């Protein structure tokens, strides 16, 4: 199947260069253009540039002409984007996309995006804390539990519950930065009769630190 | 180079209504030899990559439900969703490929629904956290509409302003509600010097706040 496989999160120091891969499989690599698109947190898509991997020919959004360099290795079916002299203005998610120039002239399959953060800060993994209610049972038909994921850097973190088999009733909140570290929380709501009897675990991933943590939620006393 | 404008920036409709959103280009996107306009529309849901909906202004991509239609020509284009579903919650972008590529600024689509009160839950610091020297108290205000809500914290009856961080979810496709987390962080020593912690939720669904409390020696 058509896939564009991008690298995981990149924390990079101001002034350095970063080079990120987009590994194409499942189609004829030299029949489509690879486009690269920037998205800052909560903002719009902004097109960077494209490479025609058959010829090596590149075209850039003039705003990115001094910043980006696009290349392609035909033998490995990999397109690369290098960003030079990086600043905090470059902190974003970068997508690559298969771009059907000459036919649809549309981007029909997309990478999952590579999150770049430009900072001098160190990588810090999160602490994960269980959120279980105090002795007073409150409104006890359903019970709300949670996970507090505190003190990490850089974004992103992802959270699931029971490896994703606990789906409905979940709310995962956007991260907030405070004093150079992020915190986020996630809630899950289950029937009171099913917990503590049947287990509830949050599964936290922090790809920049290559860390995964599971926190089982257990009742207090 | 080509410049792209979208309007409105956002809009709100109820499930089952129709919505149309607009895109303008600084130069015509109609091709000479061809009869096509090189204009595509994309849907981007929270935390997902963009998804192709329409190309050549009006051809639907395979798999795209037929409620999405594109129209227009030259410098003026439209995307129409007949009968919006709550799963259509997303930002919608147009994009020209006449010369290079240019995305419009996006139109955010929001869903209107019946007012709903928050379900409010409070949680004390975990013993894990407390061995760290710090102490977060967390309040979840879940599954409410509309989005505007106020939270107030009290320690031993007295309001508290510093150290309170708040975060709202995106509107949920499952039921079109919003949720909100509020976290009060203190040092462990300040947390233990006080006994009662309260979070109060003011929403338009009721004239009086919803109030949750816990006491450090409750059992
Ligand atoms: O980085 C956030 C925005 O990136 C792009 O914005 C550029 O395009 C604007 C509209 O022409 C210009 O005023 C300016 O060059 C940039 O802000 C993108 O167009 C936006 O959607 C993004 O939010
Ligand atoms: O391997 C399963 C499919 O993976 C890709 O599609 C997923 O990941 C993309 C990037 O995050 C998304 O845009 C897409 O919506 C996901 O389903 C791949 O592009 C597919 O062809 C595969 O079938
Ligand atoms: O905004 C449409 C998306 O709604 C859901 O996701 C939001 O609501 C969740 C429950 O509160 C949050 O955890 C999540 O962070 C929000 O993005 C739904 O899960 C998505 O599939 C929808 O695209």
């Amino acid at each position: 199947q058509v896939q564009l496989q991008q690298s995981g999160p990149e924390l990079v120091k101001p002034g350095t260069s970063v080079k990120m891969p987009c590994k194409a499989s499942g189609y004829i690599f030299t029949d489509y253009v690879i486009s690269w698109v920037k998205q800052r947190t909560g903002q719009g898509l902004e097109w960077i540039g494209e490479i025609f991997p058959r010829s090596g020919s590149t075209y850039y959004n003039e705003k990115f002409k001094g910043k980006a360099t696009l290349t392609a290795d035909k033998s490995s079916n990999t397109a690369y984007m290098q960003l030079s002299s990086v600043t905090s203005e470059d902190s974003a998610v970068y997508f690559c996309a298969r771009d059907y120039y000459g036919t649809s002239f549309a981007m029909d399959y997309w990478g999952q995006g590579t999150s770049v953060t430009v900072s001098s800060a160190k990588t810090t993994p999160p602490s994960v804390y269980p959120l279980a209610p105090g002795s007073a049972a409150q409104t006890n038909s359903m019970v709300t539990l949670g996970c507090l994921v505190k003190g990490y850097f850089p974004e992103p973190v992802t959270v699931t519950w029971n490896s994703g088999s606990l789906s409905s009733g979940v709310h995962t909140f956007p991260a907030v930065l405070q004093s150079d570290l992020y915190t986020l929380s996630s809630s899950v709501t289950v029937p009171s009769s099913t917990w503590p009897s049947e287990t509830v675990t949050c599964n936290v991933a922090h790809p920049a630190s290559s860390t995964k943590v599971d926190k089982k939620i257990v009742p207090r006393d | 180079d080509i410049v792209m404008s979208q309007s409105p920036s956002s809009l709100a409709v109820s499930a089952g209504e129709k919505v149309t959103m607009s895109c303008k280009s600084s130069q015509s996107l109609l091709n000479s030899r061809t009869r096509k306009n090189y204009l595509a529309w994309y849907q981007q849901k929270p935390g997902q990559s963009p998804k192709l909906l329409i190309y050549w202004a009006s051809t639907r991509e395979s798999g795209v439900p037929d409620r999405f239609t594109g129209s227009g020509s030259g410098t003026d284009f439209t995307l129409t969703i007949s009968s919006v579903q709550a799963e259509d919650l997303a930002v919608y972008y147009c994009k020209q490929s006449f010369y290079l590529r240019t995305f419009g600024g996006g139109t955010k689509l929001d869903i209107k629904r019946a007012d709903a009160a928050p379900t409010v839950s409070i949680f004390p610091p975990s013993s894990e956290q407390l061995t760290s020297g710090g102490a977060s108290v967390v309040c979840f205000l879940n599954n409410f509409y509309p989005k505007d809500i106020n939270v107030r914290w009290k320690i031993d009856g007295s309001e508290r302003q510093n150290g309170v961080l708040n975060s709202w979810t995106d509107q949920d496709s499952k039921d079109s509600t919003y949720s909100m987390s509020s976290t009060l962080t203190l040092t462990k020593d300040e947390y233990e010097r006080h006994n009662s912690y309260t979070c109060e939720a003011t929403h338009k669904t009721s004239t009086s706040p919803i109030v949750k409390s816990f006491n450090r020696n409750e059992c």
